[PDB]
């Protein structure tokens, strides 16, 4: 049998993920991919840093999420430190935490529609995506990778503006999602390109430990978005999509309705924000203000020491996970009792979502296999967990 | 020792296993030398095979040798197939590395006793 | 209905007696275990709790209430594996006492 | 089919190796109690019958021969 | 003064200067000099792109590039004013359409036998050839021995190195063979009389320099390079077609980089196994390389497997 | 000569007028180059076409972070390029390997393997200084082919 | 006490004190310590004889579904006289409850793996072999994932230093990309950060 390794080929998509194919003439029936192109030494590296200093290495763990990562870290730290965050701060973590889902669910369709080979829905949506990075630069520090969420809540307040901008932005977005509905849904060939492909629906679709979509849209109703709270996140109203059967085209149609939920939540979140503060007030965790660290005596000693070493975290293990826009996000943060943490093991999606490519692939073509991968939305560097 | 072994029991399921895969390496050294398209003599490969087995012969305890069996067998998984693209097999030979002195008068002129 | 909600199963076929065999299928195997472990004390407790509400009342939809599983065909699977669970309780012996106590200082966290 | 046929084949295996044995092609070279070798090099002696005359060596009998008589004897019942 | 391991990013004391260093010989020598770590100062002539493949041998800050002609003086003086040792290997084959080609082996080794020597350098080493004799052969082979004596007036102690013919990867002499896909493969010249010379291997060449660069006491005592075992035969030309189974030129092509039906064809068929009283390679040890093992590497033709 | 040296103001102009780059998407510096492909700072048709087969390349781009499991595969593709090539690496993890720099399995530099010509700094260079690096590269081509064989 | 302090609750602290209690009651063969976290988490310390059946007991029930294997991790702890610590984390689907399984071991002593019990441990279980050398029993395919092909270190333990020994470089000596002993341009300056005076009263050690 021919043993071609169609992978390292820089054939668009993402020139990585080099695997083997022991194809039985035309059908595959055996797929054993290799990973480890970026191992980077991540989990060993954090063992020498402090809590505030290690924080951007959670940010660079995806390619896409900037505020959904570091959402799974501060909320994994504030439980250890007996802190609730202040109420103005929680309305921003839901706002940017429900704006990164309008970055994955744009990239999760176009990049899938580029491996397939369509050109024009790649350029028709990233030109609208530019209207959104101006937000990131205006609020935090940079284009994408922002050390913005801290353990002491939000870093700083978003400036004057950004409320007649987001309302200006979000009132003209549903026309753009009505474009791709005409581009892909009512079309037949793309429907014929993906129906009854990847029919994985049994209880081994959950014994493989999958997280969401490539879950509930295939069947079993469950999510971490209204059975487990984060912040002020249950006080808004929305629904969660479910597809019919257990193929890719009934996990594709989650993502059209999923983007039709984030517009509602943003248009529901803006009406409910109170004026208030930014940081936690007790200042053993938050740094004091700049106009304060130049006047009093108490401000500097709880400033100058708070950057030489970090916080004082109590011992005892902990664990949590939140909704990453492609899955769960496990962090088993072992604390020791000093400024420097102990072991920090992460669970990212793709461990389950790509080990189950063995079950999902066989009985099918070779041209099916590239169409499988862009449905799970697998990003490397994120499989470094 | 209140601990169960891996494969062997005491030294005799062990020492027949290190002899076992030695033949699998021994027919492999002429097999790969024309496959990976590298150019040395084939007897150098057979010398380096027995180089590796003889050095660790100072063990008088089971399940450590058996732990090296799992290490020794996993080497053949990449080896019989093509998973080491012309570099990892060349990594066995410290070829372009400068020679260590290993002599007392020679160490004394260069180095702060490394 | 023709689709059972949870995709991957099929309504196959009859409620109220496919269950009623499988509870009683367990209870006869339940008597085989020597009774010193409290495994019998709670498992026979909930099956008699279940089968009393199972046998035998209309409708299918009423049997969903007061029996907290998924749909009724999936409630089979709630106890399907449990039959495979209790028969292996004879094979290994959990009713035996503790074995291999740890060496007296191990589960202390701060080093 | 000749029982002398496997006598010639065995008794130029050992000196075809350029190692230890100094033309001692005798039938009593008793392999590390008389002849003197390495524990690994016994296994390399067994190796040259897969290609010369053809032979399997399936089992623990390679750990049993220990003299070139028994090498012929284990090919004796193999052949005739 | 030295420090620590000389694996990479060390100091090792020495500061050399290698001219030429764009051909087959001068590149491969420096690729050892950036391994032990030093201030290698390599000035190139007229080629910014042709040194691009050179840089990933010295780590960081160890190499440096400058421009020089050679018929000018200070460009050969401004660079060499801070160093310790200096070697030279400059030269080539056939006369240029613009140059003079005689004094390039006379005044150009003299142009760095200038104030360069007076500035305070030591262990200055030039290259020779085993066959460069004062006899009336050839136009290129002789007029190399003229530089061996007329420039030997300057630098009274040098240890000028004398190599034999070399074989490596991308030389000219061994690649003169098997680049002869033609309507006839003729040897030189249909005779097995003098073939061959001493093909020393290229690792032995670069190893002889680095032992001599702090030997010590190797100035004036000039050295010769032993070849393989032992003379060589006519079989070499048959050895080519048996196992082979029968850089700043221009934008399209160079008009004249020929096979040169001139005194090129005789500069190699003039063997001259010279005097064995030179020490010259085994004493500058250790160099011992056959031919039969390194021949698989350089030859490359259409079969590639069998 | 005025006649011959007039010619390389076409040829050394023509190579800096049509560059067909390869991109190695490995890490977060890949994503920002896609926004350069997105038609705000429209990368196409300013001299340079989009993606292309690995054979027909002139300017290779290494972006992101290199691991030791990718150090053989980089050199093999680097051999297959034709001769007038150039290497330009964006991203601060291709200049010393950013941080991750003290890790046990990251290639230190992306310079100890391939010879690279233009160094753009930054975790993601914002697709704003990167067109500036490309116009630096066409500014670097002031070289000559004549008066090289015409001199020596 | 005030705002900006996490409001704890007692309902989940009650049932998780209730549920996990009769778990040790019905298998007093493998369970050696159970503890309740002060923020609604549970640990069931298990000697690894019962590595398979206790999972197999939590594999199925009618009062405990627990069929969502989320997290297999591995934590080393030196100065314990049995170093390593395999820790699971599993999820009840129907009940919204988290519980972890802490099973210690040592290096050479193997562990009966969870291959028939769960099929999400296909790539997780191999990872501990590549990073520590903990040879799990009877796995159908043990291989090398997330490391390079020539390592001998199992790096995620503590004796492996920050850099390796294997700083890689290229030369044009023939073609090869050759290994070399490791050489840095900078020390990785290691600080000293542990302030004295014991900020924590509750976790005070036995004073000996
Ligand atoms: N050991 C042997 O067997 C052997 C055989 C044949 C020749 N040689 C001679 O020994 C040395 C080996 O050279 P090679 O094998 O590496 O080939 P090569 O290409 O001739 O390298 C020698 C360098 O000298 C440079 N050069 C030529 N003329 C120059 C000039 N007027 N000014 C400045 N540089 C000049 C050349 O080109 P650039 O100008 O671009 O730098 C070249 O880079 C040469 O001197 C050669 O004549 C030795
Ligand atoms: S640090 Fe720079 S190169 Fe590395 S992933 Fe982030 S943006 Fe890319």
């Amino acid at each position: 049998n021919l043993t071609l390794n169609f992978g390292p080929q820089h054939p668009a998509a993402h020139g990585v993920l080099r695997l083997v194919m022991e194809l039985s003439g035309e059908m595959v029936r055996k797929c054993d991919p290799h990973i480890g192109l970026l191992h980077r030494g991540t989990e060993k590296l954090i063992e020498y840093k402090t809590y505030l200093q290690a924080l951007p290495y959670f940010d660079r763990l995806d390619y896409v999420s900037m505020m959904c990562n570091e959402q799974a870290y501060s909320l994994a730290v504030e439980k250890l430190l007996n802190i609730q965050p202040p109420p103005r701060a929680q309305w921003i973590r839901v706002l940017f935490g429900e704006i990164t889902r309008l970055l994955n669910h744009i990239m999760a369709v176009t990049t899938h529609a580029l491996d397939i080979g369509a050109m024009t829905p790649f350029f028709w949506m990233f030109e609208e995506r530019e209207k959104m990075f101006e937000f990131y630069e205006r609020v935090s520090g940079a284009r994408m990778h922002a050390a913005y969420v801290r353990p002491g809540g939000v870093h700083q307040d978003l400036p004057l503006g950004l409320m007649d901008d987001i309302y200006e932005f979000s009132k003209n977005f549903s026309l753009r999602i009505d474009e791709l509905e005409e581009m892909l849904t009512n079309n037949r060939i793309w429907r014929n390109r993906t129906v009854d492909i990847g029919i994985v629906t049994a209880e081994d679709a959950l014994n493989y430990g999958f997280s969401g979509v490539m879950l509930r849209g295939s069947g079993i109703q469950w999510d971490l978005r209204k059975t487990q709270p984060y912040d002020v996140y249950d006080q808004v109203e929305f629904d969660v999509p479910i597809g019919s059967r257990g193929d890719c085209y009934d996990r594709y149609l989650c993502r059209v309705e999923e983007m039709r939920q984030s517009i509602r939540i943003i248009s529901q979140c803006l009406n409910k924000m109170p004026p208030g503060e930014i940081k936690v007030d007790d200042a053993k965790v938050s740094p004091p203000k700049r106009a304060e660290m130049k006047t009093s005596m108490e401000s500097l000693i709880h400033h100058f020491k708070l950057y030489t070493e970090g916080y004082q975290v109590p011992p005892g293990a902990t664990y949590t996970a939140i909704e990453a826009p492609k899955g769960e996000f496990g962090v088993y943060l072992v604390s020791d009792g000093s400024s420097r943490p102990y072991r920090c093991k992460i669970k990212a999606p793709g461990f389950a979502h790509l080990a189950g490519l063995d079950k999902m692939s066989k009985g099918h073509m070779l041209a099916d296999v590239v169409a499988i991968i862009g449905t799970q939305d697998i990003v490397f560097g994120e499989v470094d967990r | 020792t209140s601990v169960k072994p891996i494969f062997s029991r005491d030294m005799n399921e062990a020492k027949r296993r290190v002899r076992e895969l030695y033949r699998a390496w021994y027919r492999e050294v002429p097999n790969t030398v024309h496959l990976f398209q590298l150019d040395i003599s084939v007897k150098q490969g057979r010398d380096k095979v027995r180089e590796m087995f003889k050095k660790n012969a100072h063990i008088t305890d089971p399940r450590v040798v058996d732990l090296l069996v799992i290490k020794g067998k996993m080497e053949l998984e990449e080896t019989i197939k093509v998973w080491k693209q012309r570099t990892h097999v060349m990594r066995f030979f410290h070829e372009t590395e400068a020679p260590r002195p290993k002599d007392f008068l020679s160490k004394f002129y260069v180095g702060h006793d490394p | 209905k023709k689709t059972t909600g949870l995709v991957g199963l099929a309504v196959c076929e009859t409620p109220h007696e496919r269950l009623k065999i499988l509870y009683t299928k367990i209870l006869d195997v339940l008597g085989h275990i020597p009774k010193n472990a409290a495994y019998r004390k709670y498992t026979e407790q909930i099956t008699n709790e279940k089968l009393s509400m199972v046998k035998a009342e209309p409708d299918v939809k009423k049997l969903e209430e007061r029996l907290q599983g998924g749909q009724i065909e999936e409630v089979i699977l709630q106890a399907e594996n449990e039959l495979s669970l209790a028969r292996k309780m004879i094979q290994w012996k959990p009713w035996e006492p503790l074995v291999e106590e740890p060496p007296a200082s191990q589960w202390k966290w701060p080093i | 089919l000749t029982l002398e046929g496997i006598k010639d084949r065995v008794l130029y295996v050992l000196k075809l190796y350029d190692k230890i044995d100094p033309e001692k092609l005798s039938v009593n070279s008793h392999f590390m109690k008389d002849l003197g070798l390495d524990s690994l090099d016994q296994v390399e002696i067994i190796m040259a019958m897969e290609d010369e005359f053809g032979f399997e060596i399936p089992d623990i009998d390679a750990e049993k021969l220990m003299c070139p008589q028994e090498i012929v004897d284990y090919i004796a019942d193999k052949k005739d | 003064i030295p420090h620590g391991k000389g694996g990479r990013s060390s100091v090792s004391g020495i500061v050399a200067t290698v001219f030429g260093a764009t051909g087959f010989l001068g590149r491969y020598v420096v690729n050892h000099l950036g391994r032990m770590g030093s201030q290698v100062i390599v000035p190139h002539r007229c080629e910014p792109y042709d040194t691009m493949h050179l840089r990933p041998m010295g780590d960081l800050g160890q190499i440096i590039f400058m421009d020089w002609n050679g018929r000018d003086k200070d460009s050969i003086r401004r660079a060499v004013e801070h160093s310790s040792v200096v070697i030279n290997l400059v030269g080539r084959e056939w006369e240029t359409q613009n140059f003079d080609f005689e004094d390039v082996f006379v005044k150009i080794p003299q142009a760095i036998a200038q104030v360069s020597k007076e500035a305070g350098v030591e262990k200055f080493i030039h290259i020779s050839h085993l066959n460069a004799d004062i006899k009336s052969s050839s136009k290129y082979l002789r007029s190399k021995a003229v530089g061996e004596k007329e420039v030997r007036e300057t630098f009274p102690e040098a240890t000028i190195i004398k190599p034999a013919e070399i074989f490596g990867r991308e030389d000219r002499f061994l690649n003169y063979f098997a680049n002869i896909r033609w309507f006839g493969g003729v040897p030189l010249i249909s005779l097995g009389k003098k073939t061959v010379k001493q093909p020393v291997y290229i690792v032995d060449v670069t190893k002889g320099i680095i032992n001599a660069i702090k030997d010590p006491d190797a100035r004036g005592k000039t050295f010769a390079f032993v070849g393989p075992s032992r003379y060589l035969l006519f079989d070499l030309v048959q050895y080519v077609f048996a196992v082979a189974h029968r850089i700043g030129r221009l934008f399209e092509i160079s008009p004249f980089e020929p096979w040169t039906t001139r005194d090129k064809v005789e500069r190699i068929h003039t063997t001259d196994k010279i005097l064995p009283h030179l020490p010259g390679l085994e004493d500058l040890g250790v160099e011992a390389t056959p031919l039969e093992l390194k021949a698989i590497e350089v030859l490359r033709r259409h079969r590639t497997y069998r | 000569e005025y006649v011959v040296a007039k010619l390389d103001d076409l040829i050394n102009w023509a190579r800096r007028s049509s560059l067909w780059p390869m991109t190695f998407g490995l890490a977060c510096c890949a994503v920002e180059m896609m926004h350069m492909a997105a038609p705000r700072y429209d990368m196409d048709r300013f001299g340079v076409v989009f993606r292309a087969s690995p054979r027909q390349s002139d300017v290779m781009i290494v972006a992101g972070t290199l691991t030791n499991k990718m150090a053989p595969a980089l050199r093999k593709v680097y051999d297959q390029m034709p001769e007038p090539r150039y290497v330009v690496s964006m991203g601060s993890c291709a200049n010393g390997g950013g941080y991750y720099h003290y890790s046990y399995s990251v290639v230190r530099g992306c310079d100890r393997i391939v010879p690279v010509d233009i160094y753009v700094p930054g975790c993601p260079p914002t697709a704003e200084a990167l067109l500036y690096g490309i116009l630096q590269l066409q500014k670097k081509i002031k070289r000559e082919k004549r008066l090289r064989i015409w001199y020596r | 006490t005030r705002p900006t302090v996490r409001p704890r609750n007692d309902v989940a602290h009650k049932q998780l004190s209730a549920f996990g209690e009769y778990v040790a009651e019905i298998l007093p063969k493998y369970v050696q310590q159970v503890q309740v976290s002060c923020f609604n988490e549970l640990e069931i310390c298990i000697h690894p004889d019962g590595v398979i059946p206790v999972l197999t007991f939590l594999r199925d029930h009618s009062n405990a579904q627990f069929k969502s294997l989320a997290d297999l991790t591995a934590v080393d702890i030196p100065t314990r006289q049995n170093r390593f610590e395999i820790v699971y984390n599993l999820l009840s689907l129907r009940f919204n409850s988290r519980i972890r399984v802490k099973t210690y071991t040592d290096e050479l002593t193997p562990i009966e793996s969870s291959v028939p019990v769960y099929k999400a441990a296909n790539w997780y279980e191999r990872e501990i072999w590549d990073m520590f050398g903990v040879f799990f029993a009877n796995h159908p395919d043990l291989r090398r994932i997330l490391t390079d092909y020539g390592f001998e270190g199992h790096p995620f333990r503590k004796d492996f230093p920050l850099s390796g020994y294997v700083e890689l470089r290229y030369d044009d000596e023939v073609k090869r990309v050759v290994a070399e002993p490791v050489e840095l341009a900078q020390e990785f300056r290691k600080f000293d950060l542990n302030s004295p005076w014991e900020a924590f009263p509750a976790y005070r050690q036995p004073p000996e």
